[PDB]
DNA sequence: GATGTATATGTCAAAGAGATATACAGG
DNA sequence: CCTGTATATCTCTTTGACATATACATC
């Protein structure tokens, strides 16, 4: 889709599409910073988006090639 | 308030895993979790020898995203070389990256979260949880 | 992290805190639903949309006249 | 996030040769690859002595707008100057642009991606990589 | 509420021979002066490549820590690429420091205080002044 | 010689001495730091202590060597 | 930078800026006068101090290594 | 404003020797010199297995009280974790802390000095210095 | 009582964060 | 008209900077 952004009295916001809203009217959402990107979350499913996303590759730490 | 350093040996095996009983730990204490920035750099190692690079460096960064990655402070160094002198004042060997994680959860009160129990036991003063 | 949602005239917000707010009144995104959450990036993402693009450049640079 | 910083020479390349090999490459790195400042500045007057300024102004902007832009700030000045003395000294300086572009990626420890390695090379504490 | 952005030639100037009038007006123009990052380099590289390095590397530390270091951003690029380019078709050529100065000082609106005015004017549209 | 760091409710401050205390003719004064150490002057004069103090070399670029 | 001069209780003060603070622990400073300034620095100054200060033990890391 | 980063070798020889051309530069290039918090780990793990630990452990915090002491941070963690990737896809090895030691030091731009100029030879994009 | 030390509160303003209001599109 | 697009305002509470209190501490 496509939304815009914009100041408050020295907030910056963004404006939520009708469709995409949140479901119930609701409380707080939690948010972080990936890359030049933004993910909005509902409190207590903050990694749900990294679980449900790609996963790391099947070689990726068979060995943990730490010393003694 | 932060409570948990995961161990490198959580988060490899989270991420080649990622089960769901952790996933449900993980959005419970999600504002308590961290690790040393010593894990991160064997992540990070971890997937540039990888045969997916790119592909393996952007789940590590949203894998780190996620949490707070501390920096090894001095606090952190003066902890561990007295955790690691009194180790050898007893002849009990572990690994010069678990010594530092360890270590560094001690010098700011935060428990280790591991599944290298066993050889977190023989470390002063520890405190020790399993999340796998 | 934490934020809140806000209503302004009807229309559902989020509020950006300062750490992770966006740097220019750059006031175009493309949001998105994953799952349950929310993914807003600007405008100018996909490196493709560049190469199936305009400047054939022919001119452009023959030399870059540095002077070493 | 970022480990590429792309030199001029590279760029160049790009915008007049627009290959596949390098847009693959891209979309792999996509907010690990970063220009100085330096280079924009080089880039936007070779568009401008051009014929069509108008043309080609825009395609670098769509060209710089997904990337990401560093700009020449105190530790870049001051990592460069080191290493523009540590080439006096050996007689082989390298072009003024070139010197700031290294050290520029030099003071973050970035990897400068370039396409003329015999002339960067001999830059003090360099990673390279070839990408044309 | 800076105005004054000093060239090379000018901080050269006032290390080597510390005149006084201009230790006057240094004094009565404090914090409404500053210096292009460009600049910076080339006074640590004089430092470095000089027969008395860490001396010369503590004026220029005294030197820059009384006034400010303007970062050579995107905005400055833009500019000096553009009178970079104008310059080519009147076919008059520039110092390339001497350049990137100047391209900075505009892109700000600031006065570009030096010496070696005759060598400036060329440039279109920059507010030039000396202090020497 | 020889003084004490100290706070006073939110803001750190340095006690001076009485001997080497600031005259009359001073009421407020700037502050800048080099290196890890900090100096304090009154306003109109933070050059003075640069001026007077640690020359420059000789040789210090006689050149330039700006690549023509 | 600016400023600013107070009495605490008789004493002269200044109050460093946040920006360019010490750190919270650091308690005793050296305070020393150029021309009409003053100089401020913490107390572990001289690397002459510390040579002609005391010496290790005579078998002080003899030794050391862990997996090279 | 920071140049050098030394290596653990040179900290302990110093510590030891305190030798008259290792105060040379000490004293000249004050203001300049720092230890990863990695150093100071190794440092006092070797005081505190040594056998006068208090005149041992109060050397030391003379020693590093006159330098700055760096935190390995997340920056630190990323770089290393590249280097230590291209040791692996070339057969070097490199000891787990000097690489660290290493994979700081690159990270800002400092140029580490070691007396271990023979394998700080070939950690790729390195700024050696031998101080002895 | 000159000289340092500590902490106990004061106001004052800017700023991040919230909380509402209620203008005018333009399909 | 209804999303959107803007604007205004109003609370709060924090915090850095600016001031006045003496607890007294001793010599």
């Amino acid at each position: 889709m496509h939304t815009t952004l914009f100041f408050s009295n020295r907030t910056q916001a963004v404006r939520l599409p009708k469709s995409i809203s949140f479901p119930e009217d609701v409380k707080h959402v939690e948010i972080i910073a990936v890359g030049r990107s933004r993910i909005i979350t509902p409190v207590g499913e903050s990694w749900d988006s990294w679980f449900d996303g790609e996963g790391a590759s099947t070689d990726f730490m068979s060995t943990r090639e730490q010393p003694a | 308030m932060l409570k948990f350093m995961l161990d490198t040996n959580t988060c490899i095996f989270t991420i080649k895993n990622k089960p769901e009983h952790i996933r449900e730990r993980f959005n419970l204490n999600t504002s308590r979790m961290c690790i040393s920035s010593i894990t991160l750099m064997e992540l990070i190692y971890g997937a540039e020898k990888s045969l997916a690079p790119e592909r393996n460096l952007a789940v590590v960064e949203g894998f780190i995203s996620r949490l707070e990655v501390l920096d090894y402070d001095t606090q952190a160094a003066i902890h561990t070389g007295q955790i690691r002198a009194e180790l050898a004042r007893k002849g009990t060997p572990v690994g010069p990256y678990d010594q530092m994680i360890a270590g560094h959860a001690g010098s700011r009160g935060l428990v280790v979260v591991t599944n290298n129990l066993r050889e977190f036991e023989r470390i002063p003063g520890i405190r020790i949880e399993d999340w796998c």
